[PDB]
């Protein structure tokens, strides 16, 4: 029900704006190492779409 | 005949 | 009794997404100068 | 961040934005030189 | 000045470490990679997840040409007979049938044998390649007609002329000395051994 | 004795190539490829396998104790044929002992801007990837060699 997150202390310099949004893993498409063994879906990958 | 081998 | 199977249209993706490993630091690209070295294309697996 | 319970691990997708320019130059015909930047995370002022 | 965008410049000289340990968080980049084709992260800032780094460039001043002495470490579990090395493969021309009815003469062929991979001694190999010649004989050569005296490729290691008397012209102990001299081959009419695609010709 | 050489048995006619395509700039004639068989080699070595030697004087009374203790005549199927009977074992053997290879390749240039996530490949002589390498550790030590400006 809650997701405490922390960005490592850094320079935060012209940051225009946050902009959240959700997504589900089964559809999260790994990315990197082409052939993400497991992207077992076809959905509508809302991360690269 | 001298077959040097001992046998 | 019987019935139909569903639909299941398959097909490609808007702007043809997926087909062109676009941000991945691994497999990436290189519109450089033939006669040179450094790729003018470094994407950093953050940008999508 | 606080979201209600779903049963499939979801993944929050925050997009901390920020400037992201690239300034290709092209000096001697045959070379392209690129010099990116991303200012709330930083990269190749290369 | 080795300018890293987060910490202070570390002028002069430094050390970048590319270690085999992309096991914590850089392992979604090395899914299809081995310990010899991997993608490390040379950014060791211990305040960014190994993936939040690896998107930050180390930048040395561009008014200078930077050299760097590379010094590397490497281990191996590579054995003898593995296939990657092209070991564990050889071809042999070996009798398949005495008196082929079409010609009334033996019919030889070219079979590619394969030893079980793994790291063997120098003998157990030459006995594993004899256990492939006398293991294809059991399926092509047993039920086509050939005496065990027709097996025509035998990797031997004796000097067969020990005892050979020039006067009499034949070895006169009644047996071969059975002392190993060298891996040499022993063939028969028609049979042969091809090591072109192979690499046992070294072992 | 004209077209065959009678050398000693063996383990190493294959070099190993280090490729750091995103750290070191290509050597003099290597074009900057992005393909694991066309990486610009950065340092060559010999495989870390040197053939230890061994001397067992008997060496065939030890090959007839690994035949009575092997429970089976699968390696001597013709104990009586003097030309098909389990060739003897050389006294002098050569085993393979993969030892670590901490090599020091001299200086070669860098790239001004080094990415974070770095590639490291170790290809064989025909430029495949040796699957039997289970360590790989580059240690680069930047230095300033010259000046691009004046």
């Amino acid at each position: 029900t809650s997701v405490p997150i922390s960005i490592p202390s850094r320079n935060w310099a012209a940051f225009r704006g946050w902009s959240f949004t959700r997504l589900k893993t089964k559809e999260t498409p790994s990315l990197g190492s082409g052939f993400d063994p497991y992207f077992t879906y076809s959905g509508s990958v809302p991360y690269l779409d | 005949f001298n077959p040097v081998y001992p046998y | 009794q019987a019935a139909p199977n569903r639909p299941n249209y398959i097909g490609f993706r808007d702007n043809f997404i997926g087909l062109m490993y676009y941000n991945s630091t691994g497999n990436m690209g290189v519109l450089a100068g033939q006669a040179s070295q450094l790729n003018a294309v470094v994407d950093l697996q953050d940008r999508n | 961040f606080e979201v209600d319970p779903m049963d499939e691990p979801t993944l929050l997708y925050v997009l901390f934005e920020v400037f992201d320019v690239v300034r290709i130059h092209q000096p001697h015909r045959g070379v392209i030189e690129a010099v990116y930047l991303r200012t709330p995370f930083s990269a190749g002022n290369a | 000045s080795i300018r890293y965008s987060e910490l202070a410049p570390l002028y002069d000289t430094t050390r970048v470490y590319l270690v085999d340990n992309k096991s914590a968080d850089i392992a979604s980049l090395n899914y299809q990679n081995d310990h010899s084709n991997f993608q490390t992260t040379v950014v060791q800032n211990n305040d960014f997840t190994p993936a939040e780094a690896g998107t930050q460039t180390i930048n040395f001043d561009e008014r200078s040409r930077w050299g760097a002495d590379l010094k590397t470490i490497l281990r191996t579990n590579m054995p003898n007979i593995n296939e990657f090395m092209s070991t564990n493969k050889f071809k042999a021309r070996l009798m398949v049938e005495k008196k082929n009815k079409e010609t009334g003469l033996p019919r030889y062929e070219w079979f590619e044998f394969t030893l079980p991979e793994g790291n063997y001694s120098e003998t157990m190999t030459i006995d594993l390649m004899n256990n492939a010649i006398v293991d294809n004989y059991l399926e092509v050569g047993r039920q086509n007609g050939v005496l065990e005296s027709d097996i025509g490729v035998k990797f031997d290691t004796r000097n067969f002329r020990l005892g050979w008397d020039p006067v009499t012209k034949l070895v006169m102990p009644g047996v071969y000395t059975n002392e190993a001299f060298h891996p040499d081959i022993v063939l028969l009419p028609g049979c042969g051994v091809d090591f072109t695609q192979s690499r046992l010709s070294n072992l | 004795q004209s077209w065959t050489l009678l050398t000693t048995a063996d383990v190493g006619s294959q070099q190993v190539y280090w490729s750091l395509p995103d750290m070191m700039q290509d050597p003099v004639t290597f074009r900057p490829s992005t393909q694991v068989s066309n990486y610009p080699v950065v340092g060559v070595e010999l495989l870390p396998v040197h053939a230890k030697s061994f001397y067992n004087e008997q060496a065939v009374y030890s090959q007839l104790i690994r035949q009575s203790t092997a429970l089976t005549h699968v390696f001597n199927r013709f104990p009586e044929n003097q030309i098909l009977v389990r060739p003897p074992a050389p006294t002098i053997t050569t085993v393979s002992e993969n030892v670590p290879a901490l090599t020091d390749h001299g200086t070669l240039p860098l790239r001004s801007s080094i990415s974070g996530v770095q590639r490291v490949t170790i290809t064989d002589a025909r430029r495949r990837t040796c699957p039997y390498v289970h360590k790989a550790l580059g240690i680069v030590a930047p230095k300033v060699l010259s000046s691009r400006t004046f």
